RNA sequence: UUUUUUUUUUUUUUUUUUUUUUUUUUUUUUU
RNA sequence: UUUUUUUUUUUUUUU
RNA sequence: UAAUACAGGGUUGAACUGUGGGUUAGUUUCAAUGCCCAAGGCAGAGCACUGGAUUGGAUACCCAGGGAACUGUGCUCCCAUUAAUAAGAAUC
RNA sequence: AGUUCUAUUGUGUUAGCAUGGUUUCGA
């Protein structure tokens, strides 16, 4: 079968932090990754460390 | 549009490999041969052996 | 073809809910509380009704008075006696030397 | 280990292996490379490429051949034809 | 009779003058200021050291001079 | 020890390949081979000041000196197509911005290395030279002129 | 779902009052459809730093206990509430019960090795 | 006269201590507030939180730390402005388990003589124990039983069991 | 504005012309005279080099990844040429490590799986050892041996 | 449509070897012509994507300049005494778009059928 | 808070270990700022500056050390690093014991107290070797223990 | 690490080179930009001493320039000193 | 105004994520 | 006397 | 911004689905500070305001007091208007 | 792209708690 990718546009918007002495975010926190960001494996090709856990089951 | 059929690399690829009865893909690794260069180096010092032209340089 | 998939489908989830059901075994094993209260149960439910064929009485009577009192006298085996002083311990397995 | 040691290979040499096949990706007008004869567009040169299931040469291939062959003959910037093959081993 | 069969030369049996470390250039006049302060907490001084490593960025007032040119011909003449 | 960042690309170098140096060679005999049947011929060795293996005279014919004021990009082998009738360079990269317009074969020998890095070598050189091992000129014609 | 529960007592409590403590939370627990898993004790631990608590004095150690539970989740706060208003008790905290982390199935081979 | 190594240092290049490599895997078993014996290692004189450049610890690892030495405060389980006593290194489990677990690897190390009878004891005295690991290592010593039977054979010149073992090839 | 042409003015399409090319115009403009070596080159006129540098192209490393599972299953590598100049531990051609992994790779080429390759190079590098290495030693440790002239017994 | 503009800028480089394209049926069958006059070594499509070689010469890549007339959002149509006019002394090359297949400019002239200029190569002003 | 105590050193030494430790904790820093009022929009622009001037500080501190460490070791490094070259020792006396081979060539151009000490020594050798002074000093030819000594015979 | 409130959004190259980590003129994109060559033309700028051009065809900062192109120089004579001849070359 | 001690009230960003490490992956011809 | 300022004053404590 | 309750977003694994989309009024939520109104109070700060300095001729700079303004389900978007100066597709 | 299940949570709301600068008190 062949199947084309579909459109990275997605619902919402940008993360935004409220102005103000009170910070505080406004729709997305720190934690959010963009659609045309790159793998997750070039990212990160170190990898777990050998002290790492194999079981973040917490 | 999953059930056309379009030519695609991995489509031919099974292919001719269904061919061959239970013959795979192969690489072949460059050529280097010695006499290549062995052989024909000494005749381009012949343009140059003369001691009027070789001397002056490594001297 | 789709068909083949449901048979696989169902044998990959009844895998994962077995190994659920180890995990909340351990719990009822572990727990002590909990075969206490159970034991004691039903002990009583039996003498209700075997007292109540020689006197004659009725199990209602019985059976809610004894109830009550269960609840009453659960906490009655416990701490365990756990006195044990951790400082104190560990000073006399050379691992304290304060005082 | 040394470099002039008999049993010496450089890892280097191993890592750009290529197939000799796969060089011929390319070919003339039709993606999907199942025509008897193809054609590279080049400048003073005229490739010909024999690319076949079993290499059985039927009518269908005399046919394209005779015309390129002749198609390039003509042409006067082409001052030499080169013939080759895309089977493995055959 | 069974030492071994290379000879020593790693870096670390022998130091040796280099920079194990990379980092983005640096503005000429970002950098004086800091080279300064180190200095004050008591041959060639170690400014003009480390431009040799091209550590400093090409600044409006500071550009990398070429290198010697009309100082380095040196040819030969001979009968072919 | 190291803390840079480790590559992952390998680039490969077609220019310098094993084959290719067959045909290199073959083409350029001839070349030379037809010139020296002339008579007076004259060739030209440029090299750099660090090659202390190759012995270098005092004075140099077509050399001009020139001074700070009014040089923008001065060409110093300007008179150098009059005596000569060929030049082997040995540093292109260095001799670049010289050579871009002169009137006469250049023989350049670089490295795999530069020409990867700096390709803009490729266009003032007009027959390219292999260069075995390719790591210090000075020593590496002497082996070449002095085979067996 | 599972919780759990760490209360840290005095040296002015008596065996009295522990057992009457654990009777009354009991009474929760059936309210919202919920069963008692298991209570444990820890014995005394020592304190870092004294405890000024208002109305209470200060102290240098406490008997620490320890008992699971299973009930609603809205329940947690009427639990908590009641513990602050009660004598003795001078901290505590409820701490949710996990799958893999747990004091039930996991408490062997942990400082040694 | 060893070179001078940089401090800073990117994250790919990283050579934790063998003591605090160890404690930081705890088993494969995520860092609680109850791992009370961990958590003095991740702790400065003033009793700051130390950096990730410091404690060279995972990104993951990192925020589970800072909240189990957190919990560990307002239970009034661990200092607030300086280093922990060697009275409060214990996890939070039953007093008793610590004592039987810690005689356990006494006698697997050296072989402590005092520790065993002391167990031998506790088995009777207190049935509710977990007594895995020193189960394990006694019944583990049918090695000096069944090196009899090879002295035994050895009389009649039955070498035929140790050549097998050695013809592994 | 400025330079905002990706596809355009900004990529210069300037021929390249060889010194043949270049003097064959000024000779036939009347601008130059005919020099004597004229005629040299235009018998064997340079190869082109604008074309070779297009077939360049860039391998990923798979020696990155590959000698990853060596040293963890055998971790005493590292140790044979540790005082030599490249060998970096915080590796030259000649270094063991590279050598067995080199292998791998060339096996695989054939059509061999991943995994069966270790199997094969483990077993073809132990044969050097206990066939070559460890004959050599022995051999010449025997001769030793026969050394036995200084005792008074000899003669 | 639209893929067909897209082809321009992947087609148009120098210091390139291949370049990949979208895959569509439209733009198939214009590398087809384009072959045809010399000015693309070769395609294959590998898929989801074509792979499109680039002819060089000397340098330079033979093509210069590439205009792109017709837009998804318009049509420009033109008849086959239209043609003439705005195509006369000069040598570049503009895809027709006519209703038996698709052909060049020089062979819609021939039929006298009112064909649809799609993109321009080789063309000056 | 910090503690110290001396004993056996001048209060002067003691008090220079103190002050450094406030630096560490930004004990001075916090003190002042506290002191005045800062506005909000000043401190979004002070967090931010400070996140790239001390990061190239530690870079060009690393610089300095190198500079004073081979200043006093002289030597300086260049590009000497290339594939194309064999590391072997040089002079390289050290070699496998002699098979036998060559040891009788080596009599045959040293024949002529100092140059004829080696006649009786070595030659003695050889003759033991074949077994010709004593019956138990006889050895074994090269050529029958590793054809079927060692290929087959083979504890493993 | 501070917990920042905002960010700064600068727009002038004044102040982008003391709040950004660094200014460096990376290499340009080749899909964008051409490699930059040796072979370009120089910019067209007249030369100046102190305000005053010079335009005509006819000691501390000296010892600077002499510490470092003599005795750095000196130094890498050594390294090929024992590859060429004298090691090289037994 | 300094030091010390023992439980009133308002308020809640000091510690805790980072050498900007993908073909470096992007900012605007000229002076 | 204390506090504060480049300097000083106002203000506050009273055996 | 440790604990607990409700409900979102992001990363990976399986199943399902088999062109579902880009932009967006005669449209709809949220949105720092200031002001009206309202609720309010017992801390730390301060505009207006006679409260101790000015000049080489004029002042709010440097102390202290000081009843507006500082938590809102509301009215409500004027600005240097909240994560660059493009919401999408193609060339790595 | 989207729905279901599973691992993960300094993102929105949230009444009591712990610690702390300032302030307050003196059987």
């Amino acid at each position: 079968p062949v199947v084309f990718p579909h459109t990275r546009a997605r619902a919402g918007g940008k993360p935004i932090m409220m102005r103000g002495k009170s910070g505080k975010w406004h729709w997305l926190g720190p934690y959010w990754k963009p659609p045309w960001a790159p793998s997750n494996k070039a990212r990160w090709p170190t990898g777990p460390e050998e002290w790492a856990w194999s079981d973040p089951t917490r | 549009k999953h059930l056309d059929h379009v030519p695609t690399e991995r489509a031919r690829q099974l292919a001719e490999q269904r061919s061959a009865f239970e013959p795979h893909l192969r690489v072949k690794l460059e050529k280097e041969k010695f006499l290549r260069d062995c052989m024909r180096e000494q005749e381009n010092l012949a343009a140059l052996f003369t001691e009027t032209e070789k001397e002056t340089l490594l001297g | 073809e789709k068909k083949v998939t449901q048979s696989l489908q169902t044998a990959r989830v009844s895998r994962r809910k077995v190994a659920h059901v180890l995990w909340l075994k351990k719990l009822q094993d572990s727990s002590d509380f909990l075969q206490e209260q159970e034991e004691a149960a039903r002990g009583v439910a039996a003498l209700a009704r075997a007292r109540a064929k020689e006197t004659g009485e009725e199990e209602e009577e019985l059976l809610a008075t004894e109830m009550a009192k269960l609840k009453e006298n659960a906490f009655v085996n416990l701490p365990s006696r756990n006195v044990s002083v951790p400082d104190l311990l560990a000073q006399l397995g050379l691992n304290d030397e304060k005082v | 280990f040394f470099r002039t040691d008999p049993g010496f290979i450089d890892p280097e040499d191993v890592l750009f292996a290529e197939d000799p096949v796969r060089t011929w990706s390319h070919a003339d007008g039709g993606g999907d490379l199942a025509e008897e004869v193809l054609e590279r567009s080049n400048v003073g040169m005229g490739t010909c490429i024999l690319n076949n299931a079993s290499g059985v040469l039927n009518m269908k291939g005399l046919c394209g051949l005779f015309r390129k062959l002749r198609d390039l003959e003509v042409n006067p910037l082409k001052r030499f034809v080169v013939l080759t093959s895309r089977h493995r081993h055959f | 009779m069974n030492g071994c069969s290379k000879r020593k030369s790693h870096r670390l049996l022998k130091p040796v003058f280099e920079l194990q470390q990379s980092f983005p250039k640096i503005q000429h006049w970002q950098g004086a200021e800091i080279l300064h302060r180190l200095k004050q907490k008591e041959s060639l001084e170690a400014l003009k050291l480390l431009e040799m490593f091209k550590v400093f960025n090409e600044t409006a007032r500071f550009k990398y001079p070429p290198p010697p040119v009309h100082s380095l011909v040196r040819g030969c003449a001979f009968p072919f | 020890m190291n803390f840079n960042r480790i590559p992952t690309r390998l680039s490969t170098h077609y220019v310098c390949d094993p084959y290719t140096t067959l045909m290199h060679y073959r083409r350029t005999f001839k070349f030379l081979q037809a010139l020296k049947a002339k008579p007076n011929c004259r060739a030209l060795c440029l090299g750099n000041k660090n090659q202390v293996n190759i012995s270098w005279p005092k004075h140099f014919d077509g050399l001009t000196v020139v001074t700070s004021a009014v040089a923008a990009q001065s060409s110093i082998l300007s008179s150098a197509s009059v005596y000569y009738s060929l030049i082997i360079c040995l540093d292109p990269v260095l001799f670049a911005k010289h050579l871009y317009r002169i009137n006469v074969p250049v023989l350049g020998v670089c490295t795999p290395r530069e020409i990867h890095e700096h390709p803009e070598i490729l266009k003032v050189i007009d027959y390219l030279l292999p260069a075995p091992c390719s790591r210090t000129d000075a020593a590496l014609r002497q082996l070449l002129q002095r085979e067996f | 779902v599972f919780y759990e529960t760490f209360v840290l007592f005095s040296k002015r409590v008596q065996r009295a009052d522990i057992r009457q403590l654990l009777k009354q939370q009991e009474a929760l627990i059936t309210k919202h459809h919920g069963s008692m898993l298991a209570v444990r004790d820890l014995g005394w631990r020592k304190t870092a730093f004294r405890v000024i608590k208002p109305r209470q004095g200060i102290f240098w150690f406490g008997r620490l206990f320890y008992f699971s539970f299973g009930a609603n989740p809205a329940a947690i706060t009427e639990m908590s509430q009641s513990l602050q208003s009660t004598n003795g008790v001078l901290r505590h905290a409820t701490v949710r019960m996990k799958k893999r982390h747990n004091l039930m199935t996991y408490n062997h081979h942990i400082h040694a090795r | 006269d060893p070179f001078p190594t940089p401090h800073r240092v990117h994250e790919r290049f990283w050579d934790p201590s063998p003591d605090v490599r160890v404690a930081l895997k705890n088993n494969n078993v995520p860092i609680s507030w109850r791992d009370l014996h961990i958590l003095h290692h991740f702790v400065g004189e003033n009793g700051l939180i130390l950096p990730r450049r410091t404690t060279h610890a995972s990104r993951y690892q990192q925020r589970c730390i800072f909240k189990a030495i957190c919990m560990a405060r307002r239970m009034a389980l661990f200092p607030y402005d300086w280093k922990p006593t060697q009275g409060e290194l214990m996890p939070v489990m039953d007093p008793l388990q610590y004592l039987v677990d810690e005689l356990t690897s006494r006698y697997k190390a050296t072989g402590d003589l005092r520790a065993d009878a002391m167990l031998c004891v506790m088995l009777s005295k207190y049935p509710k124990l977990n007594y895995f690991r020193y189960l394990q290592y006694k019944a583990q010593t049918q090695k000096s039983e069944v090196e009899a039977m090879q002295q035994q054979e050895e009389e009649d010149r039955g070498d035929f069991s140790r050549l097998l073992r050695k013809y592994k090839r | 504005k400025g330079a905002v042409h990706y596809t355009g003015t900004n990529f210069r399409r300037v021929q390249r012309l060889d010194i043949v090319d270049r003097m064959r115009a000024l000779v036939a403009q009347g601008l130059v005279d005919a020099p004597l070596w004229l005629s040299a080159a235009e018998r064997a006129p340079p190869m082109e080099l604008s074309n070779l540098k297009l077939m360049d192209r860039k391998v990923h490393n798979k020696y990155l990844s590959l000698t990853q599972a060596v040293l963890k299953k055998y971790p005493n590598m590292r140790f044979q040429d540790c005082y030599v100049d490249g060998n970096d531990w915080s590796y030259r051609a000649d270094h063991p490590v590279m050598q067995f992994v080199a292998l791998q790779l060339r096996l695989m080429n054939l059509g061999l799986d991943r995994h069966a390759a270790f199997r094969e190079a483990e077993q073809a590098f132990y044969a050097r050892r206990m066939q070559l290495e460890k004959q050599q030693k022995l051999n010449m440790a025997a001769a030793v041996v026969a050394a036995a002239a200084r005792d008074p017994s000899a003669f | 449509m639209q893929r067909a503009c897209e082809m321009v800028v992947s087609l148009l480089r120098v210091d390139a070897l291949s370049q990949r394209c979208p895959f569509h049926v439209l733009n198939v069958q214009i590398l087809d012509l384009l072959q045809r006059e010399g000015l693309i070594r070769g395609f294959k499509v590998d898929g989801t994507k074509i792979d499109i070689l680039l002819k060089h010469y000397k340098g330079a890549p033979v093509i210069r300049n590439i205009r792109v007339v017709s837009k998804p959002s318009r049509d420009i149509w033109l008849t086959p005494h239209e043609l003439k006019f705005r195509t006369r002394f000069n040598t570049g090359l503009w895809i027709m778009q006519t209703s038996c297949g698709v052909i060049s400019h020089r062979d819609c002239l021939r039929m006298g059928i009112g064909g649809k200029m799609l993109m321009a190569i080789n063309n000056g002003y | 808070s910090c503690h110290r105590h001396v004993f056996r050193a001048a209060p002067a030494a003691v008090f220079a270990s103190v002050q450094r430790w406030g630096r560490r904790n930004n004990v001075h820093k916090l003190t002042l700022l506290v002191q005045t009022y800062e506005k909000p929009c000043v401190k979004r622009t002070r967090i931010a500056e400070e996140k790239a001037y001390y990061p190239r500080w530690f870079y060009l501190r690393y610089a300095t050390e190198v500079i004073r460490y081979s200043l006093k070791h002289h030597l300086r490094l260049g590009q000497a690093l290339d594939p194309n070259d064999d590391q072997r020792l040089d002079a390289v006396k050290p070699l496998r014991l002699p098979s036998s081979e060559e040891r009788r060539q080596h009599l045959r151009h040293m024949e002529d107290v100092k140059l004829v000490l080696d006649i009786h020594s070595t030659r003695e050798l050889l003759a033991l070797e074949e077994g010709k002074h004593a019956r138990w000093g006889k050895s074994l030819s090269e050529e029958e223990l590793g054809k079927l000594f060692d290929a087959k015979r083979l504890d493993l | 690490a501070p917990f920042p409130r905002g960010i700064v959004k600068p727009r002038s190259a004044k102040v982008r080179a003391i709040l950004n980590l660094s200014v460096e003129q990376r290499q340009p994109n080749p899909l964008r930009a051409p490699r930059k060559s040796l072979l370009d033309p120089p910019p067209c700028v007249a030369p100046l001493e102190k305000g005053n051009p010079k335009l005509d065809r006819q000691a501390l900062r000296a010892a600077e320039k002499n510490k470092a192109k003599k005795l750095e120089q000196e130094s890498l004579r050594h390294a090929q000193e024992l590859e060429r001849f004298y090691e090289e070359n037994c």
